[PDB]
RNA sequence: AGCGCCGUGGCGCAGUGGAAGCGCGCAGGGCUCAUAACCCUGAUGUCCUCGGAUCGAAACCGAGCGGCGCUACCA
RNA sequence: CUCUAACUAUAAAAAUCUCUCUUCUC
RNA sequence: ACCCACUCGGCACCUUACGAGAAAUCAAAGUCUUUGGGUUCUGGGGGGAGUAUGGUCGCAAGGCUGAAACUUAAAGGAAUUGACGGAAGGGCACCACCAGGAGUGGAGCCUGCGGCUUAAUUUGACCAACACGGGGAAACUCACCAGGUCCAGACACAAUAAGGAUUGACAGAUUGAGAGCUCUUUCUUGAUUUUGUGGGUGGUGGUGCAUGGCCGUUCUUAGUUGGUGGAGUGAUUUGUCUGCUUAAUUGCGAUAACGAACGAGACCUUAACCUACUAAAUAGGGUUGCUGGCACUUGCCGGUUGACUCUUCUUAGAGGGACUAUCGGUUUCAAGCCGAUGGAAGUUUGAGGCAAUAACAGGUCUGUGAUGCCCUUAGACGUUCUGGGCCGCACGCGCGCUACACUGACGGAGCCAGCGAGUACAACCUUGGCCGAGAGGUCUGGGUAAUCUUGUGAAACUCCGUCGUGCUGGGGAUAGAGCAUUGUAAUUAUUGCUCUUCAACGAGGAAUUCCUAGUAAGCGCAAGUCAUCAGCUUGCGUUGAUUACGUCCCUGCCCUUUGUACACACC
RNA sequence: UUCGGGUCUUGUAAUUGGAAUGAGUACAAUGUAAAUACCUUAACGAGGAACAACUGGAGGGCAAGUCUGGUGCCAGCAGCCG
């Protein structure tokens, strides 16, 4: 036979980490300059090719689609 | 021992098992004398000296002696009588002596 | 106070001149499907303390200690 | 269809036992 | 006084049912539902109870008469089948004994239980549990514990939602982690998803007292069963037995029994015997070559994958062989038993494999994607990762191993097997040559196997020496240090090796285990566990006995008879 | 020839229609000493015809459930066995 208790834990909780969520969230990605032209206010990943934007966090830039293997210092 | 145990239910719970604590009416007693016809006399941790039968589950599923801690269930109708529904096999008879749910002052050790 | 008795290992006893005893207890083991009965093995000392003789003392004796009983409270 | 024969002779002790009993129709 | 016949009366008796009974049985217990010869006494479920009371008799003891209150669903009669008997008859069994052998129980250790302890020391078994779950677990195993991950939540619907349902992550805090587990920031990803409902899966979660399957046991004994037929009202019984025989419900037989079925036997595997057959460079032998050595006579012991030839041994196919064969005893002279001879073999030739009806609340949900029900199904009892445990230790018990030494230990030398097994999509068995003292290391070469390890050149054993009755050169437990191997990882020593300390142990009480011939016992090897690890098990072979060749005394088993107030059956 | 018309009928459906009728009320009259009540009868009086039939039981005796949920030798049931 088995005596099996209700399992209690010295644990608060651990929670999904939900993905943060952004609307609107590709233009601030861009900016128009005036009917026209287009620039791009992230940087491009040059592994990856044109399009892809680094990520700036703190004083470094980081990629996305090969994230792992470029963090590069500003 | 005998030919008598592979006729029983085989009920292994040799592993603690969780004491069972007293619920409204449901009290605590010390066996104090062996009578006949099944039936024991219980003083009760209240002063009072409660006939306690030997219940239904309990009959010749254990065997109870003089000075085993018990509980046992009353009967509003009838307070004098009542009926033995647990036995606590001298261990966690220990751990009510510490919380004290009953009066120390029965003191019943090996 | 004297005299008679005694000195467990837990209790009742035995030999006391050659060195730890028996029984009843207690612990463990054995027989039995199981218990009791029965069988086997122990673990307990200052056979009360100080001395004499002695290869030997616990005895044998004496220089005392403590407890029981008869004389009986012995101005 | 005919008949009456063979024979022995051991006793030691041994007490007790708790649940629970469950349909048979082509 | 007998003998024969008859009769009356009496205690009785045998057979039988054609009569009676619930039957055991009764010649009355018959002439009773086809109920009536005369007549007296008694009983109306059991207990209370032949008790109290009231009479009456008695010296007394006690006798006669004699309820109720109350309680109870049975008590009781006969017989049938089992079980049991410290009842009887006849047979069996070294899980029984006699005569013995080797032991265990005493010691140390290994392993398995209980208990204690612990976060956990995961659990199921208590003759038929305990070296058992193939349970020799360092990770995994795994089932326990402290923690950390993930969904491996199908499908349907709703819901958000493509101006993001969602996914993933560098670096840092956090973490044991180089875990985007959680956070800091941000970047990436596209309808697979996410949160709710239903439902479904997963579970070494529970229930073997819900079950299957399997195995164990009753029970290694010889025991079961139904069809017609006979006896019983019937449950049942005869067939299935008085004897003798057998290991056997095996037969000879006698018979309300006749024919049959399962079991036993028969049957298969294996071990023998095959100078009879077929054959063999993956087995051996001879002759002869080509050589080596010693002898000198032409001979001895060798080497060669050179040739020819053969199958005695080694193999494996078809077959043969033994059927108690012959003979002598003994047997209602039948079944069969005993002895001798010939044989290879005469215990069923030895050893096994299957192995009947009925049953156990025997074990297993922990082998199964066998499984009903119950539980859980998101911080999970799912799965995975890290670490710990399953091995702790005041203690008891069960298998064993090494020992207590002279029939010995230690040195050399001799040198003998049979079962096996062995690498592929992986890395096995290892020869041989070099190193190291050893474990081991390295370089090569064989073997997917009668080819290579391998003639597994194994131990016990044998011969010659050292030791010399001293807990000693026995015993090698417990420890200290070092060297290696397997392993992601070896501490809580995995295991092997080297040096040292060398403990208890003086043949072990009560008690108890196994075993009658290549048997016990000693000795090791192989295989299963296996990356490494056995003191375990399954097999194999070496050396190889003492003592039976009987019995029912102990423990049980089979059949029959008997008794029972037992049938959850002497617990 | 699969059919299948249902060829010939009998039930089951909150579908659906037309009828009849009281139990009740009530002009009257009968009834009665006088009144009730009954018999008769105007006028009303049935659709869920709510104008609604209970009392016990469903293991056996003994006709009818090994359906669902609850409780778990509790509560209780059961004349007896259970
Ligand atoms: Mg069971
Ligand atoms: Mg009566
Ligand atoms: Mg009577
Ligand atoms: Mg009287
Ligand atoms: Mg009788
Ligand atoms: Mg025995
Ligand atoms: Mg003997
Ligand atoms: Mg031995
Ligand atoms: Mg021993
Ligand atoms: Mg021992
Ligand atoms: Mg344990
Ligand atoms: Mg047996
Ligand atoms: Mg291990
Ligand atoms: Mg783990
Ligand atoms: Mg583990
Ligand atoms: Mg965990
Ligand atoms: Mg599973
Ligand atoms: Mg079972
Ligand atoms: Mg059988
Ligand atoms: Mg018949
Ligand atoms: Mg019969
Ligand atoms: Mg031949
Ligand atoms: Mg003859
Ligand atoms: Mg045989
Ligand atoms: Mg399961
Ligand atoms: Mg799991
Ligand atoms: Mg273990
Ligand atoms: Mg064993
Ligand atoms: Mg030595
Ligand atoms: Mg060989
Ligand atoms: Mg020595
Ligand atoms: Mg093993
Ligand atoms: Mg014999
Ligand atoms: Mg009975
Ligand atoms: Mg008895
Ligand atoms: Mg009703
Ligand atoms: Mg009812
Ligand atoms: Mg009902
Ligand atoms: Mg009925
Ligand atoms: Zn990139």
């Amino acid at each position: 036979g088995k005596k099996r208790k209700k399992k209690v834990y010295t644990t608060p909780k651990k929670i999904r980490h939900k993905h943060k969520k952004v609307k609107l969230a590709v233009l601030n990605y861009y900016k128009v300059d005036d009917e026209g032209k287009v620039a791009k206010l992230r940087k491009e990943c040059p592994n990856c090719g044109p399009g892809i934007f680094l990520a700036n966090h703190g004083d470094r830039f980081y990629c996305g689609k090969c994230h792992s293997t470029f963090a590069t210092q500003k | 021992g005998g030919k008598k145990g592979r006729r029983g239910k085989n009920d292994s719970d040799g592993p603690k098992r969780e004491l069972i604590y007293k619920e409204e009416g449901q009290e605590y007693a010390q066996i104090t004398k062996m009578l006949g016809n099944g039936r024991v006399e219980a003083s009760c941790f209240d002063g009072n000296k409660r006939m306690a039968h030997i219940r239904g589950k309990l009959r010749k599923k254990v065997w109870m002696g003089q000075g085993d801690i018990i509980l046992v269930s009353l009967r509003d109708f009838q307070d004098d009588q009542c009926d033995v529904v647990h036995k606590y096999n001298l261990d966690e008879a220990r751990t009510l002596k510490n919380q004290g749910e009953l009066p120390e002052n029965a003191k019943i050790n090996e």
